RNA sequence: CGACUCUUAGCGGUGGAUCACUCGGCUCGUGCGUCGAUGAAGAACGCAGCUAGCUGCGAGAAUUAAUGUGAAUUGCAGGUUGAUCAUCGACACUUCGAACGCACUUGCGGCCCCGGGUUCCUCCCGGGGCUACGCCUGUCUGAGCGUCGCU
RNA sequence: GCCGCGACGAGUAGGAGGGCCGCUGCGGUGAGCCUUGAAGCCUAGGGCGCGGGCCCGGGUGGAGCCGCCGCAGGUGCAGAUCUUGGUGGUAGUAGCAAAUAUUCAAACGAGAACUUUGAAGGCCGAAGUGGAGAAGGGUUCCAUGUGAACAGCAGUUGAACAUGGGUCAGUCGGUCCUGAGAGAUGGGCGAGCGCCGUUCCGAAGGGACGGGCGAUGGCCUCCGUUGCCCUCAGCCGAUCGA
RNA sequence: AACCAUCUAGUAGCUGGUUCCCUCCAAAGUUUCCCUCAGGAUAGCUGGCGCUCUCCGCAGUUUUAUCCGG
RNA sequence: AACACGGACCAAGGAGUCUAACACGUGCGCGAGUCGGGGGCUACGAAAGCCGCCGUGGCGCAAUGAAGGUGAAGGCCGGCGGCGCGCCGCCGGCCGAGGUGGGAUCCCGAGGCCUUCCAGUCCGCCGAGGGCGCACCACCGGCCCGUCUCGCCCGC
RNA sequence: CGCGACCUCAGAUCAGACGUGGCGACCCGCUGAAUUUAAGCAUAUUAGUCAGCGGAGGAAAAGAAACUAACCAGGAUUCCCUCAGUAACGGCGAGUGAACAGGGAAGAGCCCAGCGCCGAAUCCCCGCCCCGCGGCGGGGCGCGGGAAAUGUGGCGUACGGAAGACCCACUCCCCGGCGCCGGGGGGCCCAAGUCCUUCUGAUCGAGGCCCAGCCCGUGGACGGUGUGAGGCCGGUAGCGGCCCCCGGCGCGCCGGGCCCGGGUCUUCCCGGAGUCGGGUUGCUUGGGAAUGCAGCCCAAAGCGGGUGGUAAACUCCAUCUAAGGCUAAAUACCGGCACGAGACCGAUAGUCAACAAGUACCGUAAGGGAAAGUUGAAAAGAACUUUGAAGAGAGAGUUCAAGAGGGCGUGAAACCGUUAAGAGGUAAACGGGUGGGGUCCGCGCAGUCCGCCCGGAGGAUUCAACCCGGCGGCGCGGUCCGGCCGUGCCGGCGGGGCGGAUCUCCCGCUCCCGUCGGCGGGGGACCGCCCCCCGGCCGGC
């Protein structure tokens, strides 16, 4: 049961936020999974995607073990178009489809400055979260 | 509100013009105009009666009634039929009023707790309760109570010691202080046989809170035990007695049906 | 058997009831409980690469700076020493409006200062800064066979 | 609860009882049902109940629903010259009748009684079916293209639609003036937002020329540019109003 | 005796309408008073809830006595 | 049926409600008492629980009278004081809170309810006749407050 | 005459300042209706209400007695409960209608004038200099300028007070700054399966994970995601973490001001006028020989005045000190910002409006004021061929499905077309009773098994009785051994916990002459009730 009596537990006002949210939250809202070699790695559990990422579809039509590379990012529809992940409309002219982040699983992080910084500071909150509770 | 409906201003046309003689809406080319306005029956209008907010919600009772029915529920949380009859599942439960030991009050996490109710067979019914979690039926969908299950257990303490923390997580339990304890939820639907588990200061504290019948309650000012009006209840033990039998007349228990009127005109040995 | 008329069922049409969905209401409650001559409220007119409305905005005109965030917006073209979103203390805010130079025609003005205009002739032109009513404390200049003083 | 005996049964206005009659929602409860297809809907199928109504089969449909014990209600429609929304007969009917009128060929075009040109015949007959303006409308003006909808038949057309263009003043008007009058100030009245009243109980001029004295600016020549003092000044009522 | 909104869902002894089943019982239009006669009260008629006794009392009836009647 | 009115057809909507007070009936709690509703202490809960030196107060337990006020059995023996054997009043002792009729239930119980004929106890059951009488009704007395008439005494 | 003091009144685009309108849910002061009720109506009622006008705040207003009472007396205001539908008013009809005392929330008190003391001991502004400066202040210096005797400041105000003298005892408060240690706003973070099978277009479904009963749980609220998810993501829990800003109490120090008291005895001092009050008129109030308010007229007092709910005269008593002022807390809030919930409503409902709504549109104007939601998981929106001027269609084609093709979910009746069937001169339509034909169903179309018996034919390592082992039921085991209890009862050299309107020396405290009483408390006995220990009776399991 959630105590706190500001936050809200009422259905329209989550679609609300939700289907009414800002750029910079719905940056946050469309994260995505690491695969265990890389939790072992990182020790970190889940991370922000980004456009540059390699990735594993595991539900729907094309699902398997091909290893994709991003293409782009549509926030405005929370969903991403992957490179080979596509179908041919009549004419011919190919169509990337929508996926939705959380049907995605990370293999190979696009490694820039912030990421590793947002990693050490996702692994230091781990750090004091067990030491404290132990 | 009261002001729903008539905010419009609206003259009747009257008599002639062959129309039925009602508020109608004050000119102007667009279609709300003869339009009808007021009225249960017209389009938009007043609905009958409006609601109040000055209706008597609240209904008090009084005290002594209440705390007969806590005695009663009470009574019923030892017979066993009755908690089955609400469905709790206890079989190798070895005693309903089940009393353990105080040093519960010293859990601190859920692990430890649930293997305790695993220890004392008592899964059972959240297994129930786990299986039963399902939707409601209705308009009550869109106003968040979407999800329904079957009431569990109850648990009393007398002093939280982390208790409360460390049981909350689990599915139905309602924890209780015996000093205020509550009617609404160890009866619910007004229907007898919650499943309880007592702890052993809470145990004890009943005589002192509700005293027997031949000492009053020491805590509320002036209060003892419900009287019975009878006590051998059990009637089939006493109607076979030696003394009522005794003094009995004898039972005419023979069914004599209807005869059939045969003419004695016609029938000889009639 | 014909055509016509009546009745029922299958199928197709008109029309949009019912049922299921719900980023809206109503009601109750909590905590705060702030506008304006430093030009408010309201109205008008404008502003987008393709834009009419809705929404946002004031000649810096769908936004500047600063701070936080940390790589997009997207219907279509095109161009990480911080793109984009939010926060908002600096920066700015056209014209009517109590409305304030006098009028409501958007017409007339008045004073002072700059630059072209002179060749100080002052004209002519542009720009800039002032120019509402009432009332208060003080400043200044005045009035009165009002009341005195000296002559 | 079950069972046995007798006697009776019309009913408006009206009263009372029982409703495993039915609707919407709340606490318990059915280890209830459901994408191997819920609700709703359709049905010359099979059945139950005196009846209110209900249960099975079949078809359609694509996500939620019901039984039992208790509680609360905005809880059951044929009518109200009821409300809103939709559809019939009446009807392919009444009708498309104010002021004389059209006809022949040719062209584009898929197609022409009505478009255009030419030819022929008629009318309005300068108190005009003409040429120009005002108030008032506000892009309807002009060209190119379009042929959905509109122009009560049609249309290759149009004041319809879509794209684009277009209004140049010292001298033409407003702007200036006052007109019947409206309307400030002073003054008065008024609980008060405000009102009477327009020369009436008002210290109602900021102007000018010359003289003197002071003050600056210039080929300081001569003349400007501000100030005081002397001398002079009737207005009339601020202001709008063609 | 204009027009717009509000007081305003303004009053009506007067017309009009008023949503499921079955079962059981079942009327009045007469008295008196009212600026009462298209209306109320009030007695009357009706239902429902019961209660005290029953396995001596009562009757829209006659008879026998006895009065009354114009 | 009407030469009385409303109705072309269909779907959906559409009408004795809420609040206060009172009266009667019923169910429940406690009982000469009863009630905390206001106030205070202690996710669902704005609930729930407690308070009695928080029963102030409300309703009831006494009426009547305009008001000052007043306020709900009595009977009998001896004595003492006084008067026409008796009486009034004043001191000590006993019974002490009405009566009649009708009254559902209870009580007494002459006698008796069968084995072979008598003798012979205990337990039941029935019952002639007679009593104590609940509730309730009818009547009769008594008591209380106001009021009227007639009276004679006690007290500081 | 001229010059100079003052007084009174003007003008200035004088230097510096302030007002002016909006919002108006709640508040304050005025003015002020009628519908209607009374079965009519006219006074009353509706009602000091709607409508009009002005002025405010986060609250306002109120408020420290010209009081209540008439008891053994209480003691500012505001608000709740009760006093109460009471006393009273009223064509005595209809109806209207308070207060004081009592228990509660909160609880805080103060200031001038006057009368009088003090070299006006007072104030504002300019100028100059130093510090500080996003709430314009602190300090020093001017023959710098005004205000002010038509009265500035200190003390002090009805609870009395001062001056004077005489005794006793005193030392910390106020203003602003700096640095150092410990609520509010904003930002970023934190557990655990996509494990193995299966249906399906897509799975959040179903089944499974053994004795470490899948993993976490201080986290199983909720939302999203191609159906229905504790464990896929965001969040939720936690005296969990980190980073900024603002505040909050403390400490150490600087520059200034303030130099005040407690009692005693003696002498003096002390109150607010066109106001109270009266007559009179009109409104209002429960206030009735006038409760309040106002207008006119009259017009006062000082051992005085007002009040003491029936006018008046006489009379004693009681209680207050008006006619100058301030003042936070509890209380109110259908407007606003930003937040939370619901046995509410589900597109003819709910605000008029779930949407480009106060929009389109109407009226010269004041004002009036609508209709209108829904493809799909995914735009995959139908390339290509073919007839036709094209609209329109035919094949092919996406999708699980176009039996969802841009006003497109499901798609009833009224109404129409066609098809199939049956019939037809007393308009159609109906109840009862039968017949015929259709329609589909009966999964009909050689028809019941059940016990028991009799008889003939198979087969299984099988029946009874005893032994062993376990368990349950019962026990007149007449009365086997031991417990446990009793809304049962007696005994107590018991130990006590509550209550008592039954009694009871000591202690603590004030007063009187180490002595004598009183009040409060406390042991100390005494009565009732229960609980724990024994012993014994009765009865049960
Ligand atoms: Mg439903
Ligand atoms: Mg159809
Ligand atoms: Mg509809
Ligand atoms: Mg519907
Ligand atoms: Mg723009
Ligand atoms: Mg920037
Ligand atoms: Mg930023
Ligand atoms: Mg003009
Ligand atoms: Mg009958
Ligand atoms: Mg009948
Ligand atoms: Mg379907
Ligand atoms: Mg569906
Ligand atoms: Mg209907
Ligand atoms: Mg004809
Ligand atoms: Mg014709
Ligand atoms: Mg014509
Ligand atoms: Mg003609
Ligand atoms: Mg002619
Ligand atoms: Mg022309
Ligand atoms: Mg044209
Ligand atoms: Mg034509
Ligand atoms: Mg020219
Ligand atoms: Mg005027
Ligand atoms: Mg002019
Ligand atoms: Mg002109
Ligand atoms: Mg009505
Ligand atoms: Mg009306
Ligand atoms: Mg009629
Ligand atoms: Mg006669
Ligand atoms: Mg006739
Ligand atoms: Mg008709
Ligand atoms: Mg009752
Ligand atoms: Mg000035
Ligand atoms: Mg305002
Ligand atoms: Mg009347
Ligand atoms: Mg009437
Ligand atoms: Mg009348
Ligand atoms: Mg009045
Ligand atoms: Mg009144
Ligand atoms: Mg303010
Ligand atoms: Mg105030
Ligand atoms: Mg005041
Ligand atoms: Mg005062
Ligand atoms: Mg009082
Ligand atoms: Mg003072
Ligand atoms: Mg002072
Ligand atoms: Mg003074
Ligand atoms: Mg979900
Ligand atoms: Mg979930
Ligand atoms: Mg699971
Ligand atoms: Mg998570
Ligand atoms: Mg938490
Ligand atoms: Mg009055
Ligand atoms: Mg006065
Ligand atoms: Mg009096
Ligand atoms: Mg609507
Ligand atoms: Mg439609
Ligand atoms: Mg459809
Ligand atoms: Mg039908
Ligand atoms: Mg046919």
């Amino acid at each position: 049961m959630k105590f706190n009596p500001f936050v809200t537990s009422d259905r329209s006002k989550n679609r609300k936020r939700h289907f009414n949210a800002p750029s910079h939250i719905r940056r946050k809202i469309m994260s995505s999974p690491l695969s265990k070699e890389l939790r072992q790695k990182y020790n970190v559990r889940s991370m922000p995607i980004r456009k540059d990422d390699e990735v594993q579809v595991v539900r729907g039509h094309y699902k398997g073990q091909q290893i994709g590379k991003v293409v782009q990012v549509y926030r405005k529809k929370y969903v991403i178009y992957i490179e080979r992940v596509q179908r041919e409309k009549a004419n011919g002219t190919t169509v990337h489809v929508g996926i939705h982040p959380s049907k995605v699983v990370i293999t190979r992080l696009k490694l820039d400055k912030d990421r590793k910084k947002i990693l050490e500071r996702k692994a230091k909150s781990r750090q004091v979260g067990k030491e404290k509770g132990k | 509100s009261e002001l729903a409906g008539h905010q419009t201003s609206a003259e009747s046309w009257g008599t002639g013009r062959a129309v039925a003689r009602i508020p109608r809406v004050r000119g102007g080319g667009t279609h709300r105009s003869g339009q009808g306005a007021f009225g249960n029956m017209c389009r938009g209008g007043r609905m009958f009666a409006p609601t109040k907010t000055w209706r008597r919600w609240h209904r008090r009772v009084n005290t002594t009634q209440k705390r007969y029915a806590i005695c009663s529920a009470l009574a019923a949380s030892a017979l066993p039929a009755l908690v089955m009859s609400k469905g709790h599942r206890i079989e190798e439960v070895p005693e309903l009023p089940l009393v353990v030991e105080d040093k519960v009050e010293g859990y601190k996490k859920t692990k430890e707790a649930v293997l305790l109710l695993k220890k004392l067979k008592a899964w059972n019914d959240i297994k129930k309760v786990y299986a039963s979690q399902r939707m409601r039926a209705g308009k009550g969908k869109m106003r968040n109570r979407r999800r329904i299950q079957r009431r569990g257990p109850c648990v009393i303490y007398n002093e939280d010691n982390g208790i409360v923390k460390a049981f909350r997580n689990i599915p139905g339990i309602t924890l209780l202080n015996v000093t205020k304890l509550n009617i609404l939820k160890l009866a619910p639907g007004g229907h007898v046989g919650r499943f309880c588990i007592w702890t052993e200061s809470a145990f004890r504290k009943l005589d002192d809170l509700y005293g027997t019948w031949r000492k009053a309650a020491s805590l509320k000012s002036n209060y003892n035990l419900p009287m019975h009006k009878m006590l051998n209840t059990d009637l089939s033990r006493i109607l076979k007695s030696p003394e009522i039998q005794r003094a009995l007349r004898a039972p005419r228990k023979k069914i004599h049906r209807r005869v059939l009127k045969k003419n004695p005109l016609k029938n000889l040995r009639i």
